[PDB]
């Protein structure tokens, strides 16, 4: 339970992967819209799992942060660079020309199939190593899925938020600032002035 | 010639009759109340529409309508 | 100083996307939203005459029923995004 | 020019009468 | 059978209330004997071919006056010390004295002074001598005959259109939003680059060489090979002489911004840009709906898609399409609700941003305009209203719209009431208890005391435009900004350069007295708009009267019983509402006008400091600017104004004459006329000729609309007199 | 017996009533089978009419 | 400087109107002797004159350019007792009133005839009733939740 002393929802029986029984709201009452709103979730967990790999070993490796990778773009000209060497096609137009052709089709192919588990779980080809033969470890790993998005999504906003307060810095500069000194630098001194 | 409706939620207690000031309405037996009567218009060509008769309904709307219509000189109340 | 010409590509990549892609969903969108109706009847079959679909332009021979209102849409469409890329530079 | 000394009262005195005139008959008019 | 042909119950009246119903009942084709749905619209479709014909005509004959007793021609030469003529004067009743007063401007005789800028608006399109005048009004003359023609040959039994062609929504609107907006938005930048900007710069071009000569230096070439910006190059310099080549440049489309330096105007290069592009969108807008070609959207499965899976709108917008498409009073009421806000829009923008060439100086046109404009929107709005009630009467099926949008409304109509009264009663209380308090504390002698307001909010978002008065540096007045950075190598330049110049009447600054003038206003609309659907909502019955739906529109009363039923009709809700549009549409105008008179005199520090309190109003405002209008004529001469003080004491006259018939009733003067048939019928000499209608006194409720008439036609003469002689008395 | 019982507690029904969606009181109910409206109810507020009693059929009241 | 804005204590205008009206003021002084009760009416005027002006002055309010003070009520701290704390106290006293009359409303509901016990008051119930409108926003707000306060 997401919180002792809490009645559950009705629709929140306690059997789907990663359910604790959390909706304040009750933005799940339609059984129609819950449905959907779990493939949405998985959507965001994992494309967000995706993210933090790439947002700091980029910066780890002293390549800078995540946002000075996008100022040579609003630059007339600018090239794009990977590993330190610019790319031929790194060019504006060109750039968005293959980054829009490329996922219209995967998302629309997504987007045609009907059956609802495979919109969540597809299985088949994406499953090459065979870790869905066993039932049994297939609920714990899907609980293992669930519970580790919801941590990425929730980096993913500090990610963001920090940059707000801080402009200019990294995540791991953020981490380095905290740990000199703690009693000073932490979340009090930004809340209050 | 106005238009007077009676519609079956009457009484019969008389009291639109009375309050004529021409020969309009008038009183027949019926069978659906304790009175057993209920009113009638069979004079509507002499109707000229002040409207006394709902000023003396009892029930809570109206069991006698009038409807303004095509107004002759009888209806206008005209003694020239 | 890209050329006009060639940029003019994009109608080729329109009816691409149109013919190969986005056919099925365009199809059964405009099979679910039928014709329009007035009080329960189509506005041919309730008295108009010169509501009749054009049913000798819609017989195409391609395999799949690719037509030619089909063509000029994406056409159209091709040819927008390439003025609209050809205006945006050269600024 | 000479023109307003007669187009304004054709259009002030004569016309308003015969429109006034046909208008009359047309409303009194029965059959 | 006889007048009126339509309906049988009133030509059997014996008395003369036939004629005054046979007159204000010949456009209800509703109510005609033996009417039919197709005949209903065909009747509409040959009204408003008439309704064109006549504007046509009325155009032509405005420009073939101008052409013929104006002055255009000498008036080109010098904008700025000429008096433009609308039309010449014979009147066989004036004096000499009165011959010599209006003999003004360059003619020979007595002729007016034109206000409606349409000199201006002429000069500006490129309009240069008095033969182009004819021409258009020759025209005119047969676009008028066209429509007249066409009007009607659709009323034969051959070309008469059918019920299932008037009900073609999604065909209708492809065709009007493709064609009517788009394609005659790109006419209009065709004429101006064509002819216009070429007369601006001094060159003449007309029909018989307008194939030989170049828009721009280099053609077409440009727009098929995509460089479009070679069409923006050297544009005109800011010493540019309007109508000659001093000074001018070669472009056609610009993003320049702000006003011409000379004329105070908008940039001719600006407009056709615009107009370019809002005809491309108009033009690719109109390929959405479906039609017989297999491509398109339904606007009923729109409609019935858009259903929230909450619940909690019913069952949303299902089976609107069918109430809309079979009632014309939805969309006519909705048509005027678009009108009176666009027109509202078109008022608010013509006096800031102006278009044509020295009209910014041209004092006595731009209160006019506004006034005019602003008065039609109210009358509009009201009639939105009005229709609206209407169908709520007349068409509104409960079973086919049941638990939608449309039926929702009528089941909390008396929340929506309630908190419009609090509203209104709240804006009502504070905004007089305050401007009591101002003039309490004037009258004592300690201005100090007063409780002045700073239109912060306002004055925010004019700092966020780029205005530097208040320093409040946001957005567009912050040089650092994104905001700025963006725009300001497109537009900002110019806009900043015309928004800091206090001049003009581009974003006036603002203060106390301009809080509580708004308030006010906000208080009349909210008023006006209580009364109006309350009207339109309790239409159909009430408690007092639950069975309203049966006795129709507009009907007197219910009689003097349950305690009496005055003005218990929605006829008498909108009757009720018309003087609170007037008095809204006052308050509004007053301000208007009390401010641009201060800002012209360069004395915008009474305005400020007088504003705060309504005898200041009373005083600075109304007593002092009327001293020219009353002393039009005098028991020692008269002047040009003389006309206006007429029209001033005229509008008096009609003003007060309609409170007869709004207070005083029926049953007084039907007693008094008896008598006088009796006189008649006595008489000698006199009873040999007798009547072929029984005399009546007026009805209930044909009173009610003769008062209100009166009402409105006194007080539209009088502040339009009062207007325009106060300001040209002063400026010319 | 027709109908609810004498001092019961009935709310209306008719849309075109001043007491509709109001409780009230029964005072009789007429058990002659041709009656039409033989429940007799009295409110306490009045009407604009100053009545406060009416005749409602059986369909239009229900116990409360 | 909010909007532009200047203080009391720094416009001169302020002082131009303070001794403009000291001025009128001690013109009709001259028309009366020193001991004469209006002369002493108007030197008391005179001091409550230049009394408000100083008040005015150490308050902290803003003049425009016409020498007159304004109300900013935005929210800002520097001018809270402008707007906001009065707006409270008037808050406070308009529920006091409602809540009370609301309460002698429901109390008399269940007499025989209510409606004589509103135009002749029961004065010791309203009595009983006028002081337990001094804890209204307690009691209002526990009726809200306990769904006591909208009408079924
Ligand atoms: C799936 C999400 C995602 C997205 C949108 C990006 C996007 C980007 N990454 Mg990246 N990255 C990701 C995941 C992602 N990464 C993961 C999971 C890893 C770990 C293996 C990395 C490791 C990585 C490195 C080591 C570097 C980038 C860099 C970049 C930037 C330019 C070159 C590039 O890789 O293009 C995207 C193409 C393929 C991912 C670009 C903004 C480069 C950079 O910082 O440019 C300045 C760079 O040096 N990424
Ligand atoms: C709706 C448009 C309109 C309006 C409001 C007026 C209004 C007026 N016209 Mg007029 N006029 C019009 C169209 C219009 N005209 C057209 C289309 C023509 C033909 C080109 C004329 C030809 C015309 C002449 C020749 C004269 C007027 C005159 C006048 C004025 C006196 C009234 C009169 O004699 O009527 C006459 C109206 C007509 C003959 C129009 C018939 C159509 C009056 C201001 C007179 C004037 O200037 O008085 C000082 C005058 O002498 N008008
Ligand atoms: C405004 C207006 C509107 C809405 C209409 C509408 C109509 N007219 Mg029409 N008409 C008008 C003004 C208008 N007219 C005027 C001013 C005149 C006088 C010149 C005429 C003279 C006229 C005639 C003589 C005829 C019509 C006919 C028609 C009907 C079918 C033909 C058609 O337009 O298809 C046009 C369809 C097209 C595909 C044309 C597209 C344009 C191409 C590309 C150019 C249609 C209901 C016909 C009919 O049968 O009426 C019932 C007919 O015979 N009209
Ligand atoms: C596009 C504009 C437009 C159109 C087409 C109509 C059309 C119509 N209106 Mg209307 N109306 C409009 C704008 C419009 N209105 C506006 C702006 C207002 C607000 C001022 C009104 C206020 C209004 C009222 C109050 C009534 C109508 C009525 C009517 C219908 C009968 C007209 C009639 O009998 O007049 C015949 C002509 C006259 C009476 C002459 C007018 C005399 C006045 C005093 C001015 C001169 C007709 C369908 C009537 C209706 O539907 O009744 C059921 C009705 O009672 N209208
Ligand atoms: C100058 C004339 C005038 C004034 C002051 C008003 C004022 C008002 N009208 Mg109104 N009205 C007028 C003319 C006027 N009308 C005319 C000519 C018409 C056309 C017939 C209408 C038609 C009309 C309609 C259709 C409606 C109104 C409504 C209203 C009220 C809503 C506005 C508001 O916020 O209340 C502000 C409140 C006030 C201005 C009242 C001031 C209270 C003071 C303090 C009274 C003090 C009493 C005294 C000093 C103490 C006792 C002393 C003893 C001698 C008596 C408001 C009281 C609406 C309404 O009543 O519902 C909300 C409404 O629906 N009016
Ligand atoms: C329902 C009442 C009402 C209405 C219709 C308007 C309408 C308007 N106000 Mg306005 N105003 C109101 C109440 C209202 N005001 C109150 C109560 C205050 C004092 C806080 C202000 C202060 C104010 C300023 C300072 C300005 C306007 C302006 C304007 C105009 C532009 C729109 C705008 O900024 O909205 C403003 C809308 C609001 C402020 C919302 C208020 C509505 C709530 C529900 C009122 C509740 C009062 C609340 C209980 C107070 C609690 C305070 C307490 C904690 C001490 C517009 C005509 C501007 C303008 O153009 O002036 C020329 C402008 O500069 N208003
Ligand atoms: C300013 C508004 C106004 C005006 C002009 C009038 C005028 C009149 N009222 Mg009156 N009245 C008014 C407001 C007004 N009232 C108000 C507010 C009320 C309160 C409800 C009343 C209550 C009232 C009562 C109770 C009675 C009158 C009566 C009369 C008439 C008196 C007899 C007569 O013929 O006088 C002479 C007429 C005039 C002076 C008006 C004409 C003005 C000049 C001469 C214009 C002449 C133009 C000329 C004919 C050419 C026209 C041609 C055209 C093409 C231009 C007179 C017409 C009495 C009546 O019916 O007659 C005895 C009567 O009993 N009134
Ligand atoms: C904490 C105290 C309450 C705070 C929230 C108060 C509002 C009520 C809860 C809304 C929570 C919520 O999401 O309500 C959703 C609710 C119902 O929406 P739908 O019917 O479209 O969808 C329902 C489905 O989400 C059910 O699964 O209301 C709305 O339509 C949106 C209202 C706000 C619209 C805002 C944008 C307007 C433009
Ligand atoms: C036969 C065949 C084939 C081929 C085909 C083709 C190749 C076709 C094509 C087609 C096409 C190729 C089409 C096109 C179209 C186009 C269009 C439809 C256009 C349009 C346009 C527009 C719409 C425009 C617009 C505009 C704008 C917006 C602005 C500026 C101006 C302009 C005017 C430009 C194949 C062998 C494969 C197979 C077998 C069969
Ligand atoms: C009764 C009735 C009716 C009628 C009604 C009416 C008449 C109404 C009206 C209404 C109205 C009359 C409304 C209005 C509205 C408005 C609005 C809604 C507005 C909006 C605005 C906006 C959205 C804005 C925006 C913006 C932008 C974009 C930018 C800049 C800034 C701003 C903010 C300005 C009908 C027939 C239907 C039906 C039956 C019943
Ligand atoms: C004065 C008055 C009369 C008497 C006035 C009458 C009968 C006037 C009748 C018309 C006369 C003959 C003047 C007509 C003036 C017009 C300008 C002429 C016709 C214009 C056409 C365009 C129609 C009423 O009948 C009445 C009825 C109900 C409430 C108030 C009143 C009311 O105040
Ligand atoms: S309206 Fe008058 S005349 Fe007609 S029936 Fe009723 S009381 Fe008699
Ligand atoms: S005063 Fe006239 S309108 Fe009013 S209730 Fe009596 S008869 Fe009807």
């Amino acid at each position: 339970h997401w919180m002792p002393g809490e009645p559950r929802p009705a629709y929140l029986d306690g059997s789907a992967p990663g359910d604790f029984g959390f909706d304040p709201l009750g933005l799940g009452e339609v059984p129609a819209n819950l449905e959907r709103y779990k493939e949405s979730e998985l959507i965001h967990c994992r494309w967000a799992m995706l993210a933090v790999p790439g947002i700091l070993v980029p910066e780890a490796l002293g390549y800078g942060n995540w946002v000075k990778a996008q100022e040579w773009a609003a630059l007339p000209g600018g090239q794009a660079t990977y590993l330190g060497n610019p790319v031929p096609w790194g060019t504006l137009p060109t750039i968005l020309a293959i980054e829009f052709l490329a996922i219209a089709f995967v998302e629309h192919q997504r987007s045609m199939e009907k059956d609802p588990e495979k919109k969540k779980y597809p299985g088949g080809a994406f499953d090459p190593l065979g870790y869905s033969k066993d039932p049994k470890k297939l609920e714990e790993l899907k609980v293992k899925e669930i519970k580790n998005g919801r941590l990425a999504l929730l980096a993913f906003v500090g990610f963001c938020v920090q940059q707000s307060a801080y402009p200019g810095t990294g995540p791991l500069e953020n981490l380095a600032t905290h740990l000199a000194d703690p009693w000073h630098n932490n979340i009090g001194d930004i809340v209050i002035p | 010639s106005h238009s007077v409706k009676i519609y079956d939620t009457c009484i019969g207690c008389t009291q639109c009759v009375r309050a004529c000031p021409t020969d309009v309405l008038e009183m027949i037996p019926w069978d659906g109340c304790k009175a057993k009567q209920i009113a009638s218009a069979p004079r509507t060509e002499d109707c000229v529409g002040c409207k006394r008769c709902e000023s003396a309904c009892p029930t809570d709307f109206l069991s006698v309508r009038v409807y303004l219509w095509h107004e002759t000189t009888r209806s206008m109340g005209l003694a020239y | 100083l890209s050329p006009s010409i060639v940029i003019s590509l994009s109608t080729g990549l329109s009816l691409f996307l149109g013919r190969f892609v986005f056919f099925n969903f365009q199809r059964e969108n405009v099979a679910k939203q039928g014709l329009p109706e007035q009080n329960g009847k189509t506005h041919f079959e309730a008295g108009d005459d010169r509501a009749k679909e054009y049913v000798s332009l819609l017989k195409s021979n391609d395999p799949i029923g690719f037509n030619i209102v089909d063509v000029l849409a994406w056409g159209s469409i091709g040819h927008i995004v390439a003025y609209y890329i050809l205006a945006t530079s050269s600024n | 020019n000479n023109l307003p000394s007669i187009f304004v009262p054709l259009v002030g005195l004569v016309f308003p009468a015969i429109a006034m005139a046909s208008l009359f008959l047309h409303i009194q008019k029965n059959k | 059978l006889r007048f009126p042909r339509f309906s049988q119950g009133l030509a059997q009246d014996p008395t003369t209330r036939r004629i005054w119903f046979g007159i204000a009942t010949a456009h209800d084709f509703e109510s005609h004997d033996d009417i039919t749905e197709e005949r209903l619209y065909q009747n509409i479709f040959a009204s408003h071919f008439g309704q064109l014909a006549i504007i046509f005509l009325w155009t032509s004959g405005n420009l073939f006056h101008v052409a013929w007793q104006g002055n255009f021609e000498t008036w080109v030469q010098d904008p700025l010390h000429v008096r433009p003529i609308a039309h010449a004067i014979w009147d066989p009743h004036f004096g000499q004295p009165a011959v010599e007063a209006f003999t003004r401007g360059g003619a020979l005789g007595p002729v007016n002074i034109a206000y409606s800028g349409v000199y201006q608006w002429w000069y500006t399109i490129g309009l240069r001598t008095n033969e182009d005048l004819y021409t258009g009004a020759l025209f005119l003359l047969f676009l008028s005959a066209l429509s007249l023609i066409g009007g009607w040959l659709h009323l034969q039994p051959k070309w008469k259109p059918r019920v299932s062609w008037f009900k073609n929504a999604e065909s209708r609107l492809n065709h009007h939003l493709s064609g009517l907006f788009g394609v005659s938005s790109l006419a209009w930048t065709g004429h101006l680059v064509h002819v216009a900007i070429p007369a601006s710069r001094g060159e003449y071009v007309r029909w018989n060489n307008f194939l030989n000569v170049l828009p721009h230096p280099q053609g077409l070439g440009p727009l098929f090979t995509g460089q479009w910006n070679l069409y923006a190059q050297n544009p005109d310099s800011s010493s540019h002489l309007f109508g000659t080549s001093q000074g001018s440049g070669t472009a056609i489309l610009t993003l320049l911004g702000g006003f011409h330096p000379q004329t105070q105007s908008l940039w001719l290069t600006d407009m056709a840009h615009h107009h370019l592009a809002i005809a491309i969108l108009f033009l690719i807008a109109g390929h959405m709906y479906r039609t017989n070609f297999g491509i398109g959207h339904s606007i009923k499965d729109l409609l019935e898609a858009h259903i929230p899976p909450g619940g909690r709108l019913g069952r949303g917008h299902k089976g609107l399409y069918d109430t809309i498409n079979n009632s014309i009073h939805f969309q006519l009421g909705l048509a005027l609700a678009s009108l009176g806000v666009i027109t509202s829009l078109v008022a608010q923008h013509m006096y800031s941003l102006p278009a044509y060439a020295f009209i910014a100086q041209d004092f006595t046109t731009q209160a006019a305009l506004y006034t005019h404009h602003q008065y039609i929107a109210g009358f509009i709005m009201t009639g939105a209203f009005a229709h609206g009630a209407i169908f709520f009467i007349r068409d509104y099926n409960p079973e086919q719209n049941e638990d939608n949008v449309l039926a929702r409304m009528l089941d909390h109509k008396e929340a929506i009431i309630s908190h419009l009264s609090w509203a209104s009663l709240f804006l009502g209380f504070h905004t007089l208890g305050l401007y009591v308090h101002n003039d309490v504390m004037l009258a004592f002698g300690t201005p100090e005391k007063q409780i002045l307001i700073e239109p912060i909010f306002a004055q925010w978002i004019q700092s966020a435009h780029g205005k530097t008065s208040y320093g409040f540096d946001v957005l567009l007045s912050s040089t650092s900004g994104p905001a700025f950075n963006a725009g300001r190598s497109i537009w900002l330049p110019g806009w900043l350069n015309a928004i800091n110049e206090n001049s003009n009447s581009l974003f006036l600054t603002i203060g106390p007295g301009d809080f509580l003038v708004h308030h006010a206003i906000a208080l009349g609309l909210h008023t006006t708009t209580l009364i109006l659907v309350k009207g339109a909502l309790d239409a159909r019955g009430s408690k007092l009267m639950p069975d309203k739906k049966d006795f129709g529109y507009s009907f007197p009363c219910d009689g003097p019983g349950r305690g009496g039923t005055c003005d218990i009709s929605a006829w008498d809700a909108f009757y009720l509402a018309v003087f609170w549009m007037l008095n809204t549409i006052g308050w509004v105008t007053f301000y208007w006008h009390w401010k641009h008179i201060t800002l012209w005199q360069g004395n915008v520090s009474q305005f400020n400091e007088s504003s705060t309190y309504l005898m200041g109003w009373l005083r600075d405002y109304l007593w002092l600017n009327s001293s020219q209008l009353i002393n039009g004529y005098n028991p020692f001469g008269m002047n040009s104004l003389s006309v206006w003080a007429w029209m001033f004491l005229f509008g008096h006259l009609v003003w007060a004459t309609g409170f007869m018939f709004l207070i005083s009733w029926r049953g007084y003067w039907q007693e008094l006329i008896e008598t006088l048939a009796w006189a008649h019928e006595r008489t000698p000499l006199a009873n040999l000729i007798r009547w072929k209608d029984k005399p009546v006194a007026l009805s209930i409720v044909q009173a009610r609309l003769v008062g209100l008439a009166h009402f409105s036609v006194g007080y539209i003469f009088t502040y339009a007199a009062f207007l325009i002689a106060s300001t040209s008395g002063k400026f010319g | 017996p027709i109908g609810p019982k004498r001092g019961s507690k009935v709310k209306i029904l008719r849309r075109e009533s001043y007491w509709f969606k109001n409780v009230g009181s029964v005072v009789a109910v007429d058990q002659d089978p041709k009656t039409r409206y033989p429940v007799v109810v009295r409110f306490a507020k009045v009407n604009y009419a100053n009545i406060s009693t009416n005749n409602y059929a059986l369909d239009e009241v229900e116990e409360v | 400087d909010i909007s532009g804005l200047t203080p009391c204590k720094d416009s001169k205008q302020f002082a131009k109107r303070e001794k403009q009206q000291i001025k009128k003021l001690e013109s009709s002084l001259k028309l009366y002797a020193p001991e004469s009760a209006p002369a002493l009416a108007l030197n008391a005027q005179i001091e409550k004159t230049k009394r408000r002006f100083d008040n005015y002055g150490k308050y902290g309010l803003l003049c425009g350019s016409d020498g007159l003070p304004h109300l900013i009520v935005n929210g800002d701290q520097r001018h809270w007792g402008e707007f906001i704390t009065p707006g409270i106290l008037f808050l406070y006293i308009a529920g006091w009133i409602g809540w009370v009359g609301r309460s002698y409303l429901i109390a008399i509901s269940g007499e025989k005839k209510p409606a004589m016990k509103e135009i002749i008051i029961d004065v010791p119930l309203a009595s009983r009733i006028i002081f337990r409108g001094f804890i209204w926003p307690v009691a209002a707000y526990r009726e809200f939740l306990n769904g006591d306060l909208i009408a079924k």
